[PDB]
């Protein structure tokens, strides 16, 4: 076939970003390292890290919508009782 | 050091050990979980109930 | 010779401390509606007192005490 | 259905093979449903003729009666027959038939 | 060159699950992609060994699912895998959804990309509801009614395209047979979306949580992301497994194991969970044509937003403001499936309206707003005049 | 809806075939079967059982 529109990512060799100089790179085998020496001091100290930076975030929309959801039920709760006859018969007419 | 050369090296040994492995795992894992199964509920089954009223 | 298990747990409990109160606020509430249509306007009026919440008041708390004794006692 | 009908007075009994399985609460429901009759209904409701009081019905008046009372049965192997223990059992029968 | 590269089977295989490049700091949420590609091989084999067995005359469609629970052997792993496999399906679509809102994933150049898949999750909304219908419960029954009759209020045509659906004037014994003939049919559609929508992806590529390029730092597929995938699909069956064989109808409704009946009606009459967002929109209007259009358009409106969002950056990552206002996005479309399994009373009418204003509100008023302010927040932080 | 209307919760009892690992007590099934025959069949039917 033909050649199609060109993109922003190329192939092994061609990837399209910028000429890179004078950046050096190292490595170690995995072979050649202990087991697994990650899982602790990860599960304590860098964990409560990434959770304190990001907990505020979702828990404060949380605390607002569960907030209305039980002062929506405590009023029906209310309505449909012996003691809230009286104004189930107002807020529906 | 000879654990490699012969027990991991080929990989005909170790799709042959793996597939000659699992069936060996099935039968010998099935006695033991329907064995504790059950005594965990002895009484309770019907087996049970017909040893008591013969 | 043996009679029901769940009536000697029930009747049990009525005399515990939440159960003697559960009671009188069910009977005093039975004597209100003695009356309140023996009046005239019989079918006629909108509405009229049940006792149906006191009721259940009694009866889940009284359910909720027998509910995990019970079947200690059957076979 | 016309005959079923006929002798319940107009109320129709509900096949049982599948009741445990159909209804919210289970086995917690069919045995309070039958320990669950009071001997006269709570002041101020009023019943329409052919019907009974029960709390755990929706509504709270079925077309059944009461049909559970002591010693109406002798088990074989010589379990005390009362009214509690007949509830256990069905429920238990009854759940096999379901699952 | 090596014979997966030059053959022209394997040149495909090669080239998407191989020697792919892949950006080195993608996370365990873009893991979902894969799961939903096995979640579709599950449906589509668990419903063939039992489509072997079924019956869809209206008489014999309850009784042959029981039939199948009792007498076929491995009958019930069949069932309960394929009842609990789709409510799973579903759970991981909105995952996979609002990871594409919270990354930037919609943008350009992955507009096209963006679209096909919102035409999946039209087609698995259809395919899952036809599907509850075969079974002939009650909520079956009396779901495709008031589903049905809702294209009545199509001014001039609606009572035409009614009778049409169902094949007479009630939901009757020719609505069951051709809604089975349809299920089978949309699940293999689905698979040509499916391969539609990773030929979109192969040309760009995937984004990254940084939201900046990644052709300076990629690492191939074999090795490090197919043992990546492996982790998610192991606690994928561990979880499944758990609902199938010691909870397999907590996400169920019990009245759908009594026979359908037309004469007696049920007291609460509601979807599975899955599509009860969408049935608190509907009930908000108190117009019925109004309604019916206000719910299609909850599933249209993501379609506007590569449009209305005004940010020269991707993703939410360094966004105070937008990260706040998109876990209240998250949570108002809980409140809209609790809203709708309740029953219409005071003050859950209310609660219905403010929350569907809020939800078409995020995408047309919000967004644009917050980005606008966030641009030059940034601009003023840093120069200096 | 009014609570009379919904209807009153079913409390919880301790049956001994809930559990993970637990079966039914299979002395109560016969025994069970025997309260079906004498009491309920009269006006119920149990037609999916063989
Ligand atoms: C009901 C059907 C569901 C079935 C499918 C279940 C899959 C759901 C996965 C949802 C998800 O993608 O959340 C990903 C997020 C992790 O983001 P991350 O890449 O920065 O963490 C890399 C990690 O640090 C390295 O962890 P590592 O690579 O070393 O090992 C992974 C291993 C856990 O290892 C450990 O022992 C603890 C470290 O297994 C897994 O983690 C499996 C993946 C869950 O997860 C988190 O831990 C935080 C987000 C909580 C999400 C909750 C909201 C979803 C409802
Ligand atoms: C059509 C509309 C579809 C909408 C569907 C909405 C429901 C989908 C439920 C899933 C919502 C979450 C998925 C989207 C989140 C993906 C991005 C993400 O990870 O969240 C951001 C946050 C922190 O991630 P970072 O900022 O650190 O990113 C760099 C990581 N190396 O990571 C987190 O902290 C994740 C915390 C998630 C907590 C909220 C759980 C939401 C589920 C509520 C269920 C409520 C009961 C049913
Ligand atoms: C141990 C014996 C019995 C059991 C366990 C049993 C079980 C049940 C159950 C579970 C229901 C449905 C309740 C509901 O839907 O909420 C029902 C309904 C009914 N049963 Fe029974 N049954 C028994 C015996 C009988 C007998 C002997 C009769 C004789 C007339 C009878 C007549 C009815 C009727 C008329 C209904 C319909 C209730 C209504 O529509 O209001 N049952 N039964
Ligand atoms: C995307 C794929 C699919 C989805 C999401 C899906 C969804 C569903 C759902 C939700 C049900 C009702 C479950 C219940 O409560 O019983 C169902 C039923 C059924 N489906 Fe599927 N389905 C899919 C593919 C298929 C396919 C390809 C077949 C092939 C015949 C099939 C055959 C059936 C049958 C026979 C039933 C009725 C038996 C039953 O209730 O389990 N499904 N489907
Ligand atoms: C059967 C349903 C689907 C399948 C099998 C599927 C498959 C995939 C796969 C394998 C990926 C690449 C890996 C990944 O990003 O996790 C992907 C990415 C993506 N999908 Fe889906 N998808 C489905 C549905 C959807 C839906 C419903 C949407 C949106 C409405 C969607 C939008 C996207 C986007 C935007 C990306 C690119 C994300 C990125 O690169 O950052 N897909 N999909
Ligand atoms: C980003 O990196 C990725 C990437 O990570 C992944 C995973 C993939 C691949 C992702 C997928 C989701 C794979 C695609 C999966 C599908 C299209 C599913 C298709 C499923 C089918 C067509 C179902 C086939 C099932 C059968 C034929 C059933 C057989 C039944 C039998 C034999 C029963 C016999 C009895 C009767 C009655 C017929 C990528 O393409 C990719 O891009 C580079
Ligand atoms: C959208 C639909 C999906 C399209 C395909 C994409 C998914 C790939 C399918 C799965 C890959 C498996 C392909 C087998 C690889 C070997 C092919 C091969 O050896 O090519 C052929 C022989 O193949 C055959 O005999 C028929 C193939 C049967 C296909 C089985 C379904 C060898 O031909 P070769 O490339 O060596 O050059 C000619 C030398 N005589
Ligand atoms: C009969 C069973 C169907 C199986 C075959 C599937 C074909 C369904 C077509 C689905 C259209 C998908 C459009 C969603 C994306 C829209 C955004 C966009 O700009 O993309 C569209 C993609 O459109 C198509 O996919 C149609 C091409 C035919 C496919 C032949 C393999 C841009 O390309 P296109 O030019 O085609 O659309 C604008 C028309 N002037």
């Amino acid at each position: 076939g033909p050649p199609s529109g060109k993109t922003y990512m190329g192939w092994w060799g061609h990837m399209g970003g910028p000429k890179q100089k004078g950046i050096t790179s190292y490595a170690v085998s995995p072979y050649a390292q202990k087991p697994l020496q990650g899982i602790f001091h990860n599960a304590v100290f860098n964990s409560f890290r990434r959770f304190k930076s990001q907990f505020l975030y979702v828990l404060i929309p949380a605390g607002i919508y569960w907030y209305w959801w039980k002062n929506g039920n405590e009023y029906n709760e209310f309505l449909y009782s012996k003691a809230g006859r009286e104004e189930l018969e107002r807020v529906n007419v | 050091s000879s654990l490699y050369k012969t027990f991991f090296k080929r990989n005909a040994v170790f799709v042959g050990t793996i597939f000659a492995g699992a069936f060996v795992f099935q039968t010998v894992f099935d006695t033991a979980i329907t064995s504790w199964y059950e005594n965990h509920n002895k009484g309770k089954l019907w087996k049970d109930v017909k040893a008591r009223i013969a | 010779e043996v009679t029901d298990q769940l009536e000697d747990l029930r009747e049990h409990f009525k005399n515990t401390e939440e159960g003697k109160a559960l009671v009188h606020h069910y009977e005093e509430c039975a004597e209100r509606v003695k009356i309140q249509q023996q009046q005239p306007g019989y079918a006629d009026l909108e509405h009229k007192e049940d006792c149906v919440e006191e009721f259940f008041h009694l009866q889940h708390y009284l359910d909720t005490a027998t509910a995990p004794r019970l079947f200690d006692k059957l076979k | 259905e016309q005959a079923a009908r006929a002798a319940n007075q107009g109320a129709l009994p509900p096949d049982l093979s599948l009741i445990v399985k159909a209804r919210h609460g289970g086995c917690d429901y069919i045995f309070s449903l039958l320990t669950g009759y009071p001997d006269e209904p709570p002041a101020g409701v009023a019943l329409p003729p052919g019907s009974n009081y029960n709390p755990y019905f929706p509504g709270g008046s079925i077309a059944m009666a009461r049909v559970l009372f002591d010693d109406m049965v002798e088990y074989e192997d010589g379990t005390p027959a009362t009214t509690s223990q007949m509830a256990k059992d069905v429920t238990t029968f009854l759940n096999w038939c379901a699952e | 060159m090596a014979f997966r590269k030059s053959n022209v089977y394997l040149s495909l295989v090669n080239s998407y699950i191989i020697d792919s490049p892949q950006p080195s700091s993608i996370n365990y949420w873009w893991n979902m992609g894969s799961l939903l590609g096995l979640c579709l091989v599950i449906q589509i084999v668990t419903g063939i060994f039992m489509a072997m067995h079924y019956s869809s005359n209206i008489e014999l469609a309850f009784s042959s699912v029981e039939h199948i629970m009792r007498d076929v052997h491995n009958g019930y792993i069949l069932r309960y895998l394929h009842a609990n496999g789709a409510s799973f399906f579903f759970m991981v679509m909105f995952m996979h959804m609002a990871k594409g809102l919270y990354y930037g994933s919609y943008r350009s150049p992955r507009v096209t990309l963006w679209n096909v898949g919102v035409i999946i999750f039209i087609l698995t909304i259809a395919t899952a509801f036809l599907g509850y219908c075969c079974v002939y419960g009650q909520m079956s029954h009396w779901g495709a009614t008031v589903i049905t009759n809702l294209f009545s209020a199509i001014p001039f045509v609606g009572n035409d395209i009614v009778s049409w659906l169902w094949g007479g004037f009630s939901v009757s014994n020719p609505t069951i047979q051709r809604f089975f003939a349809l299920h089978y049919l949309v699940p293999f559609i689905i698979a040509a979306m499916v391969i539609m929508h990773l030929m979109a992806l192969h040309i760009h590529g995937s984004s990254n949580p940084l939201g900046i390029t990644g052709n300076l730092d990629r690492i191939p597929m074999h090795s490090y992301f197919i043992f990546k995938d492996l982790v998610t699909v192991f606690l994928f069956m561990l979880i499944l497994a758990l609902f199938v064989f010691y909870s397999p109808n907590t996400l169920g409704h019990p009245d759908n194991y009594i026979p359908g009946n037309p004469l007696v009606t049920p007291a609460s009459i509601v979807p599975e969970w899955y599509l009860l967002p969408f049935y608190a929109i509907l009930r908000s209007i108190p117009d019925k044509l109004l309604g019916v259009i206000t719910m299609f358009a909850a599933i249209l409106v993501l379609l506007v937003l590569p449009f209305t969002d005004r940010s020269v950056v991707r993703g939410n990552t360094f966004k105070v403001l937008s990260k706040f206002f998109f876990f209240i996005f998250v949570f108002n479309f809980v409140l809209l499936g609790q809203i709708g399994a309740c029953h219409v009373e005071v003050p859950y009418v209310l609660m219905g309206q403010i929350a569907t204003f809020i939800y078409f509100a995020y995408f047309l008023i919000i967004v644009p707003v917050i980005s606008t302010i966030e641009n030059v927040l940034f601009y003023i932080g840093r120069v200096n005049k | 809806m009014t609570a009379a209307e919904h209807g009153l919760h079913a409390p919880a009892y301790a049956w001994s075939h809930n559990g993970p690992f637990e079966t039914f007590d299979h002395a109560s099934i016969r025994r069970g079967y025997q309260v079906y025959r004498e009491v309920c069949a009269a006006c119920h039917s149990l037609d999916r059982v063989a």
